[PDB]
């Protein structure tokens, strides 16, 4: 898991 | 805008960013960061364009999370497409602002900046003059075909909903997207441009060297990384280790 993910906080921030 | 744009292309439209909007916010952040640096811990012109190539791909996902299509995926199905594409974006991104902003010699960026290209050719590097020739290349056909917004968007999503990603769960909507966005690309072109009977075809040519651009970016910006030339952790970088 790469928790540090700025995409993947970027991207759950519009669901 | 044209009397003449398909229904699709029109709902692509409404997705776009705000130009003016994206260069303030921008030029922003980018000044703070300078400030307030010793001597030896002030930033090199290339950390500052990296810091502006990392916002700019910060606005590429924030239009892509919102848009028509793509909000339909899951997350996980998202971050496998713009794993796939991400630097084609950015190169897209700056090839067509050249096209609509930039003129003979210059290079027109984000932020509403500009430097010529005879100051790469003196001061850079063989990979960068390589990357900057092909690109300004690239540019200069796009100007020739009358590249415009309509034909832009759709290669944007043409770029994002890419037929080479594999373990999408909803494959099937990419295939759809892909599907109908050639054919209305290919309906624009014929009804705007009827004078160039090879438009769409010459258009989806240039998919191949925005590509082979990208890829010579990504090797620039790995050797740079690796050699220390990079400030922070940040999405340019994690996109660049990442799959
Ligand atoms: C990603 C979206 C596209 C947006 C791109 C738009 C931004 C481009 C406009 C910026 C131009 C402004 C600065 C122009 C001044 C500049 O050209 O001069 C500084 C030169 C220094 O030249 P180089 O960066 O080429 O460094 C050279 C080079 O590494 C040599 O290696 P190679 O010849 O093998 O390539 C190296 O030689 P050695 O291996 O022999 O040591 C050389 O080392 P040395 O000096 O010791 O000989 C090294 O210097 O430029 C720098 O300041 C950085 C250039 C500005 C950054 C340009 C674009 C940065 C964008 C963010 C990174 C790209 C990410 C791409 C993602 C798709």
């Amino acid at each position: 898991p790469r928790q540090g993910s700025i995409l993947y906080s970027l991207l759950t921030s519009s669901k | 805008s044209p009397a003449s744009i398909p229904h699709l292309i029109l709902e692509l439209l409404k997705c776009e960013p705000d130009e003016p909007q994206v260069q303030a916010k921008i030029m922003a952040y980018l000044q703070q960061e300078q400030a307030n640096r010793s001597k030896h811990e002030k930033l090199s012109t290339f950390g500052l364009m990296c810091k502006m190539a990392d916002q700019t791909l910060f606005s590429i996902v924030e239009w892509a999370r919102s848009s028509i299509f793509f909000r339909e995926l899951k997350v996980d199905d998202q971050m496998k497409l713009l794993q796939n594409c991400w630097s084609e974006l950015l190169i897209l991104d700056h090839i067509y602002r050249q096209v609509v902003h930039g003129k003979e010699g210059s290079i027109f960026l984000v932020t509403g900046q500009q430097v010529d290209y005879s100051i790469i050719a003196s001061q850079a590097g063989a990979t960068l003059n390589n990357l900057m020739s092909h690109a300004q290349e690239l540019v200069a056909k796009l100007r020739s075909l009358q590249f415009d917004q309509r034909e832009f968007v759709c290669l944007k999503f043409l770029v994002l909903f890419s037929l080479d990603v594999k373990n999408l769960e909803n494959f099937q909507l990419v295939e759809g997207v892909q599907e109908q966005v050639n054919a209305a690309l290919l309906d624009y072109t014929m009804c705007n441009y009827p004078q160039q009977t090879e438009k769409f075809g010459q258009l989806l040519l240039r998919l191949p060297e925005i590509r082979a651009i990208s890829m010579q970016a990504e090797e620039y910006l790995y050797y740079k990384h690796l050699n220390g030339d990079v400030p922070y952790n940040n999405l340019l970088i994690e996109m660049l280790h990442a799959k």
